[PDB]
This record gives C-alpha cells, structure tokens and sequence, in this order.
C-alpha cells in the first residue's frame, strides 16, 4: 500500500521524467520488445524496429497514462479505469508481462537518472509499477 | 543453454569493469529493502530495522561482495555453470528453502543496479545478454527441486 | 476486483465450511505442510505431527480470521489489519506461501463439498484468497 | 528428478481411475474461467464469452481431453519425461510464447479437480506426489529457454 512517503518518492522522479515522455518511452518498450521477445506477440500490427514511428508515438502514450496516475495516486484505480478495460477484457494480456515492462522502466530511469534512484525510491517506484499492474489487470484478478 | 558469441564478448566485456564490492553491496542491500521479507533470512546480519542502518550494515555490505563474485564465477564458466553452483543449489535449497522466485527477483535488483552503474553503456542487447546470464543462475539454483 | 457476483459466491461456500472450521484448518495446514515442506520453517515451535493439537487449534484460528474477512468483505484491509503487521512486519512470510494455503485450502473445500465449488464459484474463491494474501503482505508490497 | 516407489504406485494407481475425458475438459474450462487472460490463446476455439458458453464449448472439451492424455503419457514414462514433452516444448514455447507460470496454474487447476473427483481418496499424500508430477511436467515444457 502507497505511504506519504511513496506518493513523494514516486512524485519526485517523475517531474524528472515528465520532460521526456517519449524518449524514455521509446526507450523502455524496446528494451522490453529485446530482453523479452515474447511481448512483441502484443504488437503485431506495429513495425518493432528500433526507432519506429509506432514504437515513439505509442511510447509516448504509455508514459502519459503513467503520469496520469501519480496525479490521481490517490484513486488510481478510477484514474485508469479505461486503461484497465482494454488491457484485461479486450487485449487479454497475461499479468506477468506488467512486470517486465516495469522492470525495463525501473531500468532507463536507473540509466538516465541514477542519483534519483536510491533504495528508497526504488522501493516506493516498484510499489507503484505494481499498483498500476495491478490495476490494468485488475478485471480478472 | 547455448551462448552466442556476441552474448558472451556482451557479458565478459562489462563484467571487467564491475565494482564487485560496491555493486555488490547495493544490490544486496536493495533487495533487503524493496522485497523486505527476505530480510527474515538475514537475521544474523544484527541490525536492518532501517534502509539507512541496511545500507550502513558491514555484513550485509560484506556478503553483497560473496555474491557478486559468485556471479563471476559464472561469467568465467559460461559453460560449467551447473557444476559451479551446484553445492550453492544445496545451501539455498535444503538448508535456507529459500523459494526460487527470490532468486529470479535477485537477479532483477543486479539488471537495474548495473544500468545505474553502467548508464547507456548499458545498451538494450546487454541488458538482454545480462537477463539471460541471470535467469540460467537462477535456473542452476532452482535444481534441487527441478 | 471482488464483484456482488463474487461477494455472493464466497458467502454461499462459507456458509457450508462455517460449521467444520477447526476440522478444515486443521486438514488445510497438513495438506499445505506435506505438498510444501519449506512451509514447516515459520513453525518451528509446533508439533507438526499428523493430528496434533497445535496445528487443531491454529487451523482453527486461521478459518475464522477468513470468515471475519469475508463479513466485512468490503473492507477486508480494516477487518484484518492486525493480522497484516503480524504477517508481513513480524513474520515476515515470503508472499508465495500465501498462495501455496490458498491452493491447499481450495483442495479441501473441493474434497468435501464438491458440487459447490463450481467453475465460477472457484474463480470467485480464488479472487477472495488473492484479495486476503494481498492484504496480509500489504505492509511491505 | 527421482521417485520413491511410494510416489509412483500413488499417481500410478490413481490415473486408471481418471476419467481423461471428464476431468480434462472441466480442468480445461476452469483455466479459461478463472484465469480469463489464457483465453487469448485459443480465440480459434469460437465462442468463449461466458463460463457457460466455455463449459459448452466442444473445442474447449476435445481440447481438455488431449491434455490430460498428454499426462498420461508421462504417467506411463515417468523417468522419460524430457523426451515425450520434448516437442511440445517447442510448441508452447516458440510457437505460442506461452509464459511458463501458466503450466503451474494449469497443473494446479488440475490438482483441485483430481481432489473434487477423487475426494478423501486424494490424501495429502497423494496430493504431494502429484503436486511434484504436475511441476515436472512443467519444467520439461519450460525448457526452450532454461
Ligand atoms: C504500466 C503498464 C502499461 C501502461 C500504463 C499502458 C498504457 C497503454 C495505453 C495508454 C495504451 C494506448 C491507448 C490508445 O492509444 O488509445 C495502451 C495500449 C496497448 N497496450 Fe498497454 N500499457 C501498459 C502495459 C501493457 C503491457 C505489459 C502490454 C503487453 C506486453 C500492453 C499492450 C498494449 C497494446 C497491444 C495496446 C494497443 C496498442 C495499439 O494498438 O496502438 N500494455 N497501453
Ligand atoms: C540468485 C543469486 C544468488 C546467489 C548467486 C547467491 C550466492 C550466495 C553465496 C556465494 C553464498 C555463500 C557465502 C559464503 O559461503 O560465505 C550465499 C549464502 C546465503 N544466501 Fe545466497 N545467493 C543468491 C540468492 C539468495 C537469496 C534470494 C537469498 C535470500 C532470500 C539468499 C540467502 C542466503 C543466505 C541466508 C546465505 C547465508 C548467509 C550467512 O552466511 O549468514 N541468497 N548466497
Ligand atoms: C489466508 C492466510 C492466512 C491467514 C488468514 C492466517 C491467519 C493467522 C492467524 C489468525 C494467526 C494467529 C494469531 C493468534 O494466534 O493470535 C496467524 C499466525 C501465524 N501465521 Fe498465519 N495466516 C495466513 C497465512 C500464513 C502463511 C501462508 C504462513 C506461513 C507459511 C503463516 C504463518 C503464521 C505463523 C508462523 C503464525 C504464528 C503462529 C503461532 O505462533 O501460534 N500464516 N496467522
Ligand atoms: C502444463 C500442461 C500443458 C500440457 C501438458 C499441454 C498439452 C497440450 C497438448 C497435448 C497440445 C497439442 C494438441 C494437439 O496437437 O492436437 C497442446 C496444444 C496447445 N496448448 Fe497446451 N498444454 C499445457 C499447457 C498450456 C497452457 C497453460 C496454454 C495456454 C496458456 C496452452 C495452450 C495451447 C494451445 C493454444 C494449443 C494449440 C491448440 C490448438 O490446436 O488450437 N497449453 N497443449
């Protein structure tokens, strides 16, 4: 369960982030699509190479759904309720594919912003990665 | 099971600049602070009421460096992995049951904690070289049940 | 997510378990000792024999600390909110072994009273188990 | 890897009692009910729309038949294990990209629906030796990466 010190860590690298949604968005979806190709089963109608159009815009979207949350982190379940339709009830993706994609999040955000990223924070980011997991799943949990 | 050669010149080649003891610390002691109930293993590494005494802790500072020179070990035995680990298998498995899904959740703490130290050096294709190297340790520790 | 459709189902089975809670808990804890020998580590002061009364007694413990949850199933995190320190600060209980007794429990459940475990029933129980194991390690996920 | 003689007479003789047809099929529809996600693997089975529409399904009950044969196979080949799921191994894994957690809800979807099929007949005994039968099979069919 998200703390008042959670709500501040994850708060306080995220306005570092909030600058390059895409980029870092990019980033994190290839990184996924590369350490664990089974995710690329999600997207077939989207061209995977590295730079793609789809994969920035898309991207994009994804760190902007995010952002979206830590806004409303205090109802996140209301925040994402379209999201979590489409992700459980019309895409039917497996809940364990949540994980990878924070993973590969945790990742550039240890790779652009290491400082930012001490223990604390990174615990306060993984609660949230898996709160908003829970979520988007949340359908058929 | 089988490693290309661009894996392995992937992993070796990051591996020599490793701060085994730095590195080894850190993602010890983050794995004791963001999945708090493997903390109930280390009960004889005295005080981890807190991040900062976790971070502060020599034991826990001291055993991060074992295990970080465990996973040279494998970087050195790319092959030989089984045999490497297999009386550490032993020790995880029968003697601490430690459940397998920690080590998968170990070898995660490693990925972020290298990205940190390597930053873009850190590319999309070592990270999955490194993910790989991670998920076959695990898998050589998860023997004793298999 | 727990629906009315679920709050529904777990009540009708608990209805038909409510009567045997020390013989169930007691069968839950043994099926879940011998199936997962690495659980027997957080009970080092039990007499883990077959039929001893220390595993009678918290089986016991453990089937009415689920129905105190299911009548205030609107609010499990409150009903059981002592219960989650004890697990996830105390004890410490690696998440995984939450679902290893939900498993064992829902073999029991399925041994006596079989025709009320229908698919749906089961999906229902298993969503509620899910929902307790979340709020036992709440402290610390 | 190895079994007791008492493991093996206890899932020996309680399969020729299975009714591979029954069990497969409800063990089947309860992983498409009550974890909905692995419903995206089989859209060519048709309508899957409701737990009734899945119960009925045809598709669903052929299918549900041929895995539970599947064990049987390694009931019959109980050191071979590797060999018989060897192929299947491919199929799940680099032809479907199913995530191997899966094979440990389905094995243990089917260990409640032996239970409810077998009552107290299904000692915790036996509930053991099967839990352990369920988890090599699904270590055999997650081997493609291992
Ligand atoms: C933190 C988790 C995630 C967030 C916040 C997220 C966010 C989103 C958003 C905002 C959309 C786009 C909606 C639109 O364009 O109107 C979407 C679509 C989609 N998501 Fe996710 N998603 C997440 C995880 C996942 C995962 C793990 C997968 C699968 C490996 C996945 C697969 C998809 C697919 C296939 C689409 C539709 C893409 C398209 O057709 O353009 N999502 N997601
Ligand atoms: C997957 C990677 C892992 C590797 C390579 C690894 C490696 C090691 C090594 C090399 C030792 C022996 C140290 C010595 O003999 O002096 C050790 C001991 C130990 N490991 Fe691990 N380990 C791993 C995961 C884990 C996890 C996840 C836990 C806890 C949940 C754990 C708990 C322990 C404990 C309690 C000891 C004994 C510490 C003591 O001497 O007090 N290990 N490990
Ligand atoms: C649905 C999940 C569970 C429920 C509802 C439950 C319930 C309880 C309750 C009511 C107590 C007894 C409190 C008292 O006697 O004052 C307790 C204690 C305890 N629980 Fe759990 N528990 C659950 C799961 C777990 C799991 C999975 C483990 C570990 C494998 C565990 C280990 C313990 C231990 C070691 C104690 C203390 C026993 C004693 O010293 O008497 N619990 N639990
Ligand atoms: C761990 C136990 C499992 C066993 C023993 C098993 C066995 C089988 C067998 C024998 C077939 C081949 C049927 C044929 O060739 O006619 C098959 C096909 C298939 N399996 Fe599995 N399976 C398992 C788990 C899974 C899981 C968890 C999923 C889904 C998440 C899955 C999805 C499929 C699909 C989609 C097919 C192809 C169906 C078709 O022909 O349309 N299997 N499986």
């Amino acid at each position: 369960v998200l703390s008042a010190a959670d709500k501040t860590n994850v708060k306080g690298v995220f306005s570092k982030i909030s600058g390059h949604a895409e980029e870092y968005g990019a980033e994190t979806l290839e990184r996924m699509f590369t350490a664990y190709p089974q995710t690329k089963t999600y997207f077939p109608h989207f061209d995977l190479q590295h730079g793609s159009a789809q994969i920035k815009a898309h991207g994009k979207k994804v760190v902007a759904a995010l952002v979206e949350a830590v806004n409303h982190i205090d109802d996140i379940a209301g925040a994402l309720s379209k999201l979590s339709n489409l992700h459980a009830q019309k895409l039917r993706v497996d809940p364990v594919n949540f994980k990878f994609l924070g993973h590969c999040f945790l990742v550039v955000v240890a790779i652009h912003h290491p400082s930012a990223l001490t223990a604390e924070v990174h615990a306060s980011l993984d609660k949230f990665l898996c709160a908003v997991g829970t979520v988007l799943t949340a359908k058929y949990r | 099971v089988h490693w290309s050669a661009e894996e392995k010149q992937l992993i070796t080649g990051l591996w020599g600049k490793v701060n085994v003891a730095d590195c080894g610390a850190e993602a010890l002691a983050r794995l004791l602070i963001v999945y708090p109930w493997t903390q109930r293993f280390f009960s004889s590494f005295g005080n981890l009421s807190s991040p900062t005494a976790i971070l502060g802790n020599p034991m826990v500072r001291a055993h991060g460096k074992k295990v970080l020179t465990s996973f040279g070990d494998a970087v050195k035995n790319l092959d030989n992995i089984k045999n490497t680990f297999a009386q550490l298998s032993e020790l995880h498995c029968d003697k601490l049951h430690v459940d397998p899904e920690n080590f998968r959740l170990l070898g995660d703490i490693l990925i972020i904690v290298l990205a940190a130290h390597f930053a873009k050096e850190f590319t999309p294709d070592c990270q999955a070289a490194w993910q790989k190297l991670v998920r076959v340790v695990a898998h050589a520790l998860a023997r004793k049940y298999h």
